[PDB]
């Protein structure tokens, strides 16, 4: 998770969450139990593996979710976001006052 | 008991008569000289026959007699278990009513003759209601009563010969009289009958269940599903087999019109079951009698209704007399299931399937000689679909045609029909198969028993598409753990490119009937083009679809049909664009997300239709199943044309080769196009020969079925020169790399 943080570099909410979520189908494609199974399909063993393998996420390695992101846009456009935050606090502070207590 | 049943094989001792009463009867309970071991029967039955055993000289482990087991009706192994039966009465003295058939048809008095053998030799001990054999009728008596005001069980003595009510009974009382062409391998659906069973017993047998319980209120069961079928007279055989009740027989109910009558001897029936144990009688004519808002907009139907909803809104859970599956009309059912009964639980009706038909024809082979070698398998196949009173119905008729045509062509069997000829002359499978395809079902079409558009087989190819139906079939039902410690399921959603006609209809359709599926063949612009307004009324529209017919596959084809390209951005209507643009986008961004709603669009371009979507905006997962290349435009044309008339040199890799840029629909046009060509030119061939032939006598002739015979190369040559080819190389290879690079 550190280094998915530090990969991210402050990318979009929205983004973080379709990387998740492309990252969730990327396991879930990858399951033992949707590729091991199905490719023995209980022919000589029940499944490829005679033990199955571990929860999906492990272990979508840092390289799935890295091609998740490169696929991934996380492009937000930061001037107009930036613009209208300013934009915004700007106002805010022309709306403030002291503190005028007696 | 034991949870594995067996079958009971005959008798060891060799004599039928001689039933010798086994040493657990005397051992495990007090068996006396006067008493044996008491078989207990079907709808409050019991029989026990005085005889002598000797547990200290021979403990035979025979079986049942023919006749105890023919008397008792005792099924083949059944566990012969001494449990609770709360169902047995007791009296003192009776009335041993005498055969009303055997007094008919005697010469002279029948009653001396019936005296002289009851005193001695009579083989019937000194009670009420011995069965003795007589010649004529052909028939066996075992009648039930529906509700009798006074109790079945006394004493009688055989030395008093009393007079009977004088009413013959015409009506074969070892069979039932409704069921008879719905007889399906458990009548219908094992659990549907045996639903039915649990409800008849223990509201009847077990009140303390339903006190503890605390449902008073509830009526009972009041199907619905099956209606119109012979399950409207599946009453029969199966109360049959359930036996009634006794005590409140039923209002008097006689003026033959009954205006408002008729409802209140209805909610008296309903009323006076709630403190009493009365039968289930099924209530004749139940649609007739009662419309329930079906047949007039007046006040009958839905004074019929309201009376419905009171009755199962006002009736305990005793008796529940109310008509299951065709109770009321299928369009519009009595509200006893809209009222308590059954507002909350549906029925487990059972599909038809070759398994009624085979236990339908099985049922025909043991009532008569269908055929030596009658293809029951055969049968059930062609009648797979179509199975209960449509299936029987229809195997009767074809036997009945069989059979007489077999003795028609036989002889004229106007002097002396032979017995023999006729059995023998049995309904061929043959014979029988084809007077079924003459005959029909009930049901309008026995193919519509499934939802199927197109074979798995008839899309072709399909590898990767239906890898990925099968892998959601599988991992919802498979590993439905994996997709849950992995997440969420994968979006749905195809972009398909090329011509229209892709078959994402078709392969959608093969997957759901391979899937057993009714998937909701959506149409192009009915989603999005909303005509509701915007595109969130169809989508709301096809949510409910979907909840009410989950998993109702919702196939929104053609995406870029689907949008259809409105525009109009003037006034209100570019507000009305608006509007219908925003709701597509929000239904693509959240919806009725069961019943697999997956849209299979059509990609014409990456922003004909929803270039978000197209992006990765609005799907995080834009999965198209692939399909396998194939020359399925070949195949369908060659499908075709064996359906129709071209042949010899068909040079179809030569010409397929040309244009090769199809969506399956795309070149069949072409053949379509080219095969309305050659008959047109067979036809005013054969106008040429006619015309040469009129003209003089022998002139000319025909050359043969067709004037191009053979596949019209020529012809589908110059309608591909006179059309055009689908698309231009360099747009195709444009269009491949664009698909690639996504």
């Amino acid at each position: 998770l550190e280094f998915l943080a530090k990969m991210t570099n402050g990318f979009s909410g929205a983004d973080l969450t379709e990387i998740c979520q492309r990252a969730c189908k990327l396991a879930i494609r990858e399951s033992i139990e949707s590729e091991i199974r199905r490719e023995r399909e209980r022919q000589t063993n029940p499944s490829a593996m005679e033990v199955e393998e571990d929860d999906p996420v492990p272990e979508i390695r840092r390289d799935h979710f890295e091609e998740a992101m490169r696929f991934a846009r996380r492009s937000v456009s930061d001037n107009d976001i930036r613009k209208y935050e300013m934009f915004a606090q700007t106002l805010q502070q022309s709306r403030g006052f002291g503190s005028f207590r007696f | 008991n034991r949870p594995n049943r067996l079958i009971v094989d005959e008798a060891i001792n060799e004599d039928n008569s001689v039933v010798s009463l086994s040493q657990p009867k005397m051992d495990e309970l007090q068996l006396f000289r006067g008493d044996t071991v008491l078989l207990k029967g079907k709808k409050r039955r019991e029989a026990v026959c005085i005889v002598l055993s000797d547990d200290t000289c021979s403990d035979e482990k025979i079986r049942m007699n023919r006749v105890v087991r023919n008397n008792l009706r005792v099924r083949l192994g059944d566990v012969i278990s001494i449990q609770p039966c709360p169902d047995v009465k007791y009296g003192k003295r009776i009335h041993v009513l005498p055969i009303d058939d055997t007094v008919e048809g005697i010469t002279g008095n029948l009653f001396e003759v019936y005296l002289k053998p009851y005193f001695l030799e009579a083989y019937r001990p000194i009670r009420k209601g011995d069965i003795f054999l007589v010649r004529g009728g052909m028939r066996a008596v075992e009648f039930k009563v529906v509700e009798t005001d006074p109790s079945p069980y006394c004493i009688v003595a055989p030395d008093t010969v009393i007079h009977c009510e004088g009413e013959p009974i015409k009506r074969e009382d070892e069979e039932e009289s409704l069921n008879e062409v719905g007889y399906d391998d458990i009548g219908g659906c094992r659990k549907q009958l045996a639903q039915i069973k649990e409800m008849v017993e223990l509201p009847l047998r077990h009140p303390a269940l339903f006190k503890a319980i605390g449902v008073k209120p509830p009526r009972g069961i009041l199907l619905y599903g099956p209606p119109g079928t012979g399950k409207t007279l599946i009453a029969r055989a199966v109360a049959n087999e359930t036996g009634a009740f006794f005590f409140l027989i039923n209002g008097p109910e006689i003026m033959s019109k009954l205006a408002g009558e008729s409802e209140s001897n209805l909610r008296k029936a309903f009323e006076e079951a709630e403190k009493n144990a009365p039968a289930i009688i099924f209530i004749d004519e139940l649609d007739a009698i009662a419309p329930k808002r079906e047949k007039t907009h007046g006040e009958v139907e839905r004074r019929i209704v309201s009376q419905l909803l009171t009755l199962m809104d006002g009736l305990k859970q005793r008796a529940h007399v109310i008509v299951m599956a065709a109770t009321n009309r299928p369009n519009s059912i009595d509200p006893a299931l809209r009222r308590f009964g059954r507002f909350d639980r549906e029925v487990d009706i059972g599909i038809p399937d070759a398994t009624g038909r085979l236990e339908i024809l099985q049922i025909h082979t043991k009532n008569m000689k269908l055929a030596d070698d009658v293809d029951l398998e055969q049968v059930a196949n062609e009648t797979h679909g179509h199975v209960g009173a449509d299936l029987a119905a229809l195997c009767s008729e074809a036997a009945l045609q069989a059979i007489r045509k077999k003795m028609d062509l036989i002889d004229l069997e106007d002097e002396t029909i032979d017995a023999e000829v006729m059995n023998s002359l049995a309904v061929t499978m043959d014979d029988f198969r084809w007077a079924l395809s003459q005959s029909n079902p009930s049901a309008l079409r026995e193919t519509v028993v499934e939802v199927p558009q197109v074979t798995w087989e008839d899309i072709g190819g399909l590898e990767d598409v239906k890898r990925e139906l099968q892998e959601l079939v599988q991992y919802p039902v498979e590993h439905p753990d994996k997709f849950l410690k992995f997440g969420m399921t994968p979006s749905k959603g195809v972009l398909f490119y090329g011509p229209p006609g892709c078959g994402k209809t078709l392969l959608a359709k093969a997957i759901a009937n391979e899937c057993q599926a009714n998937f909701i063949s959506i149409k192009g612009p009915e989603l999005l083009t909303m005509w509701f307004g915007e595109s969130e009324a169809n989508v709301r529209e096809i949510f409910d679809k979907a909840r009410q017919a989950a998993p109702c596959v919702l196939f929104f084809d053609e995406l870029d049909s689907i949008a259809k390209a409105r525009g109009g951005n003037i006034g209100d209507g570019g507000g009305a664009a608006d509007r219908v643009i925003n709701q597509i986008l929000t239904e693509m961004d959240g919806m009725s997300t069961k019943k697999n709603v997956f849209i299979i669009g059509a990609t014409n371009r990456p922003d004909i239709i929803d270039p978000a979507i197209l992006r990765p905006g609005r799907l995080d997962q834009l999965i198209y199943i692939p399909l396998p290349d194939e020359k399925s435009r070949v195949a369908i044309l060659k499908a075709n044309l064996r359906k129709s008339p071209v042949a010899k040199d068909v040079d179809l890799e030569f010409l397929a080769k040309m244009t090769n840029g199809f969506s399956g629909a795309d070149l069949t046009e072409i053949c379509q196009r080219a095969c309305k060509l050659a008959i047109r030119e067979s036809i005013e061939s054969e106008i040429r020969r006619e015309r040469e032939r009129q003209t003089n006598p022998s002139a000319m002739e025909v050359e043969e079925d067709d004037p191009v015979p053979e596949i019209r190369r020529d012809h589908f040559e110059e309608a591909m020169r006179f059309a055009r080819r689908s698309v231009s190389d360099n747009d195709i290879r444009k269009y491949e790399m664009f698909a690639q690079t996504l």
